[PDB]
């Protein structure tokens, strides 16, 4: 029962402290194995570390195969993932993939010499710390690196704008310096501009602010143009990074604005109601029918009533779920100066009554 | 679809109930009248700000039909039922225990009568296993 | 009829997902005709590419100039691109001047050996994708590369005060430098300080953080000197990425404040009835006069007060165009207040006149 | 431009009808009162606050001939007609249709009255092709 | 009296102008202080410096020492360095830890030469600088470097998930550099890729834009994937810069929307009373309880009205902090809508008894 | 008279278009002069461009004599700069003293051949382009450099703060790398650790991203430290140019906030009358004090009236130099509804009298 | 805590003292009405969306017991009294002025009592050196 | 200072006139009825949230000394009149046309009257050169 719970808090959905701790000590050993498999890949170490790190690998491989047991049996308290249908659904989530394919990545040989795709097999590894982020998985519009990835997502279409001027710029000023340079051979005997591939790689290289030491032509049109170049391209260059980081500072911003999380119940409340009236407008024998008592031939009526009951239900959710905002500070206004004008407009006719 | 355009069409006539093809704050205000519902000037400014596409402020039959063309089960919705069913279950796992259910329903909303509250538990009951799933509820939901 | 609109929308306006897919495939068949024209100039495939391509790249112009003629042919559909006028008219618009250039381009000479110039001309097919964005073409004050390019416009002065302040610091740092080393020659007897232009080249290389390898003093005195040079102009050359990334930040803030799309019909219809109001004032002899009703010498201040009346439409048509805004909410609580005291001073004076 | 000045200055004085050399929103409404078009107040601090540029709320006959020096065929007039005449071309392309043309401008702006819209219709048609061009309309709407 | 408070601001909180000159000449001897023992550091004046210096560093550690001296004997004006106890907390602060540490380490040895600690214990002294901003030290939840490096605490998050997404592809990154240019050796004879070090080193080289120019393969694939990499991955290393500098904007914005320093006195002042108000209601024989006078039995309705007032007074203190918002106006515009309701409907009522 | 003023607009105060065109040949001019000058420093044109260039050089000096002596002369018409005082006054302008010091520096020497000097000469010339900018130099708080600059001085004690924390960890992490690598020399023979100034420039390369490519330390120690020093340090290096853009951005958002530019001439008209109202407070026998009406011993109470009066009035006009902002529209409801309830109060007693 | 939440749930059910479970502001208002502390609209509605947490606008049981639950010696509580009474002591330096606080207690705030400010001061003296540091008050007041 | 404190003391005490040290809208308003200046409700808000300082809506003897002990040379307010003066000019060179000022000082502001601003211009004049320089009269008002 509640059993189930706890241990499906531990292991996916953490809580309190003690639960912080442990995925902390997870992050940790992860930690450890990704270092000892990175440090057996020295030539001086390459044997010994291999003989002595076996039974370590073993116990660390069963430990993850014993989580990955008790993960997809605790998952059963979860209601999409119930049942054998509910462990299939669970096993195709991306992160259980990921899980089960460095499972089956490290059992795929037994009692046989280590090589370099023991250290490509725990590189894999490296990637379940990320996993606890996106052990959620509710959907896949955004989710770890779609969620926080969204700011990319919402700059995407002027971001590749600003890539492809990029990479026209590289390329046609590759093209440039090759056709000018092409008799261009500086010092120490090494012909600068011999391959086009080397006139994008030297683009790349001005465009990323490397500066290798090897491909400069010496010409004094070849310095005015790499100027030129370097003071119109680089800023375009270095766009995405200040746009993603100016756009996050806007959603923290909107942080703050956000409307409290506990305003929104009422509003879901009229709206699951509302969602019923209109699953009851299907039915004329339900008992809701007479909630409003005869009437007999009005059932179109109610039903399309209920719809768009509905519909107005459906609109105050959606501007619930949005923060409060200058469009929400107007609509208040607007809804306070009719109910006014209302009742100065009632005020009015009753007083002209009575006196008239 | 010409009996739908067809049946709209008279709806929306039966609602004007007056030839000039728009209906308006007071005809439905009488309507509400009529069947007594006691409906609030906030909520009809609300439906007509809705409702209302070409900014003139009226319903038109042009208006009215695009606005009932649109589809139940659009994916839009669905996962809009699914988080906001989300925040009715503490503990976020699709399992929604009985009493908050049954009390939030009848204290909080609009009051809902406690026999449809009770057809509500006996149709959105998963086997009556208490902690039911509001899954299949859905599922039922935007299969008509 | 119908048909050319269709496929006016299919060649220029995307729409949908079939011309979505359309348009994918086109900028995928441009990414495929620009790889194999930049593999083409390898030494090694120089001749076997050309040879092979022949077929595929007169067929590949083939089509070129017959999708620009169905283009053409489809424009009719557009009011300003009608007959012959209105052919030579989206002749000159950028986008069909830069294909034309394209095709002409290809067809310089026929059944000639490939040289340079072959890539050249495929080179200019690579910005046609970009053409797509720009396919609108409604004028010239903003359009793709200045529609989002405004953010350049609209830190325009500013920009060109840091560029000229980097320029100058570059160059008067080039010229300390200089100064002080002319006797300075660092190790492998290479004379760092030779020329100006070599000293204007490092100091656009020190700005540019590309570090070389080949020309640094190693007095004291110029480590320190390029230390403050460092620290003082490398965040003024770096602004304008920045810059650039706020601003744009700042308009897709304004992009959720923008007011809806369909709010803004009755103000172009009042705009429009009050344009004609002021068309008709022009005419005494025209039915509208009869309209507010006799009145005959009065024909001047009808043309007057339409004309004011017209005025007014139009500030209502710049407010509406404006998103949502505190100066919105400022002269709505003014008017909604000033309506509220004319209603109280009506009140007060009827009832004054009740009970006095 | 002496008789421009003369005849502007000439209908400000008949508008002040008081010789304070100013207009004021009481006399404006008065104005229309006598003439009958229903003013609002709303529309007439509207027009207050824009005519006047000043600053202090009422109207000089300086601030009168500079807001009726202006001309009618600025660009910025043009462009700003071009993309209030494009959004109710649903193509957008400059073809817009007879009927659209004809429900806007009678169920939606201040209901202007039939025969005028018929009128509209009789000069803005590209010789009866029905999916006129606004482009010409315009033209001889800037060409006065 | 007012002279141990006027020789506490003196040193540790300035006020006036004459303070500011002061803390400015001890930001210059300290400039002083490090540049000598900085120079000191150099062959050439490394015992002519370290010979004549010898009167000025004792005679600045003296002073040192006396200045440390009249700062603890002034901490007895604030009330929390009050006594024997008050000196320990004084001591116990970090800014007094710090200053403690470096004057024994400057008094560790005596008249022995000099050494490359010495240099150490003189570098030291070049954080005093940056203690008088931190001389506040109220408290450890934001405090100088915590203060203004809690735009680093408000995004820490994230940028820890943009870091560890940049770790993640620099690591991956040099794997797949390893693996496919195991082979491959460029010019003068050196082996790139020898060690899996050099490879995270290069990484780091590429991801920081540095460019050394000895490790760089040839061949186009590597190439390409460095390009590839270098256009993916160096947005997000820059990220953090941008997003500090876009959130301390964004709290410079607030900065002007904060709200008045003086208005929140009688909000403190009834947050004060309510809280005594709860004292009180603990004590049945106070005064206070005749102050609403009998009423013998509803102590404990007393004692819980007195607590909601409190709640109350906290709430709106806690709004008071809060700067003027979009909240504030929406309630603001909600209570005087619902007092305006509140006075119509007692209007009303009030002219259906009068007329009724 | 007025051509006084003509030609004044003319030379400092840009208006229209023919002036605006007159600037730009400005511009270009002293392009041309700072181009000729930049390619005389050339060795085989050094001889060839001087003997030619005399001719021009000597006339472009006369015309800058000759636009100086009538840009002084037109000077009259400003107030600040009329007659011999205002010329004086004028001299003492910042544009005014480089011009002076420009023109003086090109007629030291004459008749002499051309040397070094000559080209730093006519670089100064370079920054008379900026002067068109600063030509207003209506005061000193913020101007052209200073006026878009106060972006540095709005962020100064934090840009402060960062750069201090860079230069403190550049110094502690060259001295240990100097400490730890004092035994490393790399290849080539070269002691890469052989002086604290090498440290220092190297640190300096390391933060500002050079990567020169002569000092890295191959140890693994060395690497990691390195490593960690770029992922911490660099991020602070790079915040100033971020900052000065998002706060940048933030005055270009605040620019379409701004109040209209006409609507603070009745507040201004109101704090010159009731400056004026304090000035003749002073004054019992002004005329002014018959205004109000007999009253003879309130001077004192009329001369404070007109003093409190005079500070709402500074109140008035501070505020309206504020854009419209939350401040402004929470004192806007404010002042309505206080009015609505003094309003509701009066109405409520008069009709308690009314029926009462 | 079982006598803790049933001396809560007694007092909530005299407050109410009606049988429907909920705290209103009318009973609210009679309560002070019939113990005569003069209360304002504005503070009622005030404090109901401080206390209710549901969004519903009414009280509950289990909101009252929630609210109640919580404790008084927050750390959160003592920085915030800290920031407080920063603001009153000019100086700063935790030594507060006896006159500025009698002055201050008389003619700011609700214009407490003067025997119950004499209180204040009686007990928030620190052997009555005048200059009272107010480091001891808050302890003691932390510690109930 | 002695007799400057003591003046202003019993200015505040003959405004006051209740004994209560404390200046009041009500007192205020009643000030300017004895006296004849029409005040305004709204007037009286502002000169309240502008003078107190203590926040708590009244007017005290400190708060009353400190506002009176400002100066009146501040180079602040020797820029701000600078930028006022700006703005009137529409050169901005500092010659100011007579009648520009004239016709600004008569119809914009709380129309001063015609004496006091023939005053003003006879005071304000640089030898009577019509297009006047404000830079001395500006220099005479800070000259006290």
């Amino acid at each position: 029962t509640h059993v189930q719970g706890r241990v499906y808090n531990f292991l996916e959905r953490p809580t309190g402290w003690k639960c912080f701790v442990y995925h902390f000590a997870v992050f940790l050993i992860v930690l450890v194995c990704l270092i000892f498999s990175v440090l057996s890949t020295i030539e001086q170490y390459a044997a010994l570390a291999t003989g002595t790190l076996f039974w370590m690998e073993i116990v660390l491989v069963v430990f993850f195969g014993t989580e990955y047991v008790v993960r997809l049996w605790s998952a059963g308290c979860r209601s999409k993932y119930v049942g054998l249908w509910g462990r299939l659904r669970f096993a195709r989530k991306p992160i259980s993939i990921i899980d089960l394919i460095v499972v089956v990545a490290s059992m795929v040989v037994l009692c046989v010499g280590s090589k370099g795709q023991v250290f490509a097999t725990s590189a894999i590894r490296g990637i379940r710390f990320l996993q606890i982020l996106r052990m959620l998985h509710v959907d896949r519009q955004g989710g770890t690196w779609r969620l926080l990835g969204s700011v990319v997502f919402i700059h995407r279409q002027e971001l590749i704008t600003t890539l492809y001027i990029g990479f026209l710029g590289l390329i046609f000023s590759s093209y440039f310096v090759y056709l000018a340079e092409k008799d261009a051979v500086n010092e120490s005997g090494r012909v600068e501009f011999g391959s086009y591939a080397d006139a994008l790689w030297w683009g790349v290289v001005t465009v990323t602010t490397i500066g290798y030491g090897d491909k400069v032509p010496q010409t004094w049109v070849g310095k005015t143009i790499a100027s030129c170049f370097s003071v119109f391209a680089i800023s375009f260059f270095a766009l995405p990074a200040g746009i993603l980081g100016s756009g996050f500072a806007l959603k923290v911003q909107q942080k703050q604005r956000q409307k409290h999380f506990n305003r929104q119940i009422p509003a879901a409340a009229s709206l699951i109601q509302t969602a019923w009236r209109c699953y009851a407008a299907e039915n004329p024998d339900s008992s809701t029918w007479k909630i409003y008592i005869l009437r007999e031939h009005h059932r179109a009526t109610i039903k399309v009533i209920r719809r768009m009951q509905y519909f107005v239900a459906k609109k105050k959710f959606q501007q619930a779920r949005k923060p409060y905002d200058v469009r929400d500070v107007i609509e208040q206004y607007s809804q306070g100066h009719l109910n006014l004008m209302v009742r100065i407009k009632e005020l009015q006719r009753r007083l002209d009554q009575s006196i008239g | 679809t010409e009996e739908q355009i067809a049946e709209f069409k008279e709806a929306f006539s039966l609602f004007d109930k007056d030839g000039d093809g728009t209906i308006t704050t007071k005809e439905l205000g009488t309507v509400m009248r009529s069947l007594g519902q006691n409906p609030t000037e906030a909520e009809l400014q609300d439906m007509i700000n809705e409702v209302d596409a070409d900014g003139n402020g009226t319903i038109d039959f042009p208006e009215f039909l695009t606005m009932m063309a649109r589809k139940m089960k659009d994916t839009d919705s669905e996962e809009e039922i699914r988080e906001a069913f989300r925040v009715f279950d503490k503990d976020g796992n699709g399992y929604i225990s009985a009493a908050e259910l049954r009390h939030v329903m009848t204290n909080l909303g609009e009051k809902l009568t406690d026999e449809e509250v009770d057809e509500m538990i006996r149709e959105a009951d998963i086997d009556g296993d208490g902690q039911v799933n509001y899954e299949e509820f859905v599922q039922m939901m935007t299969a008509k």
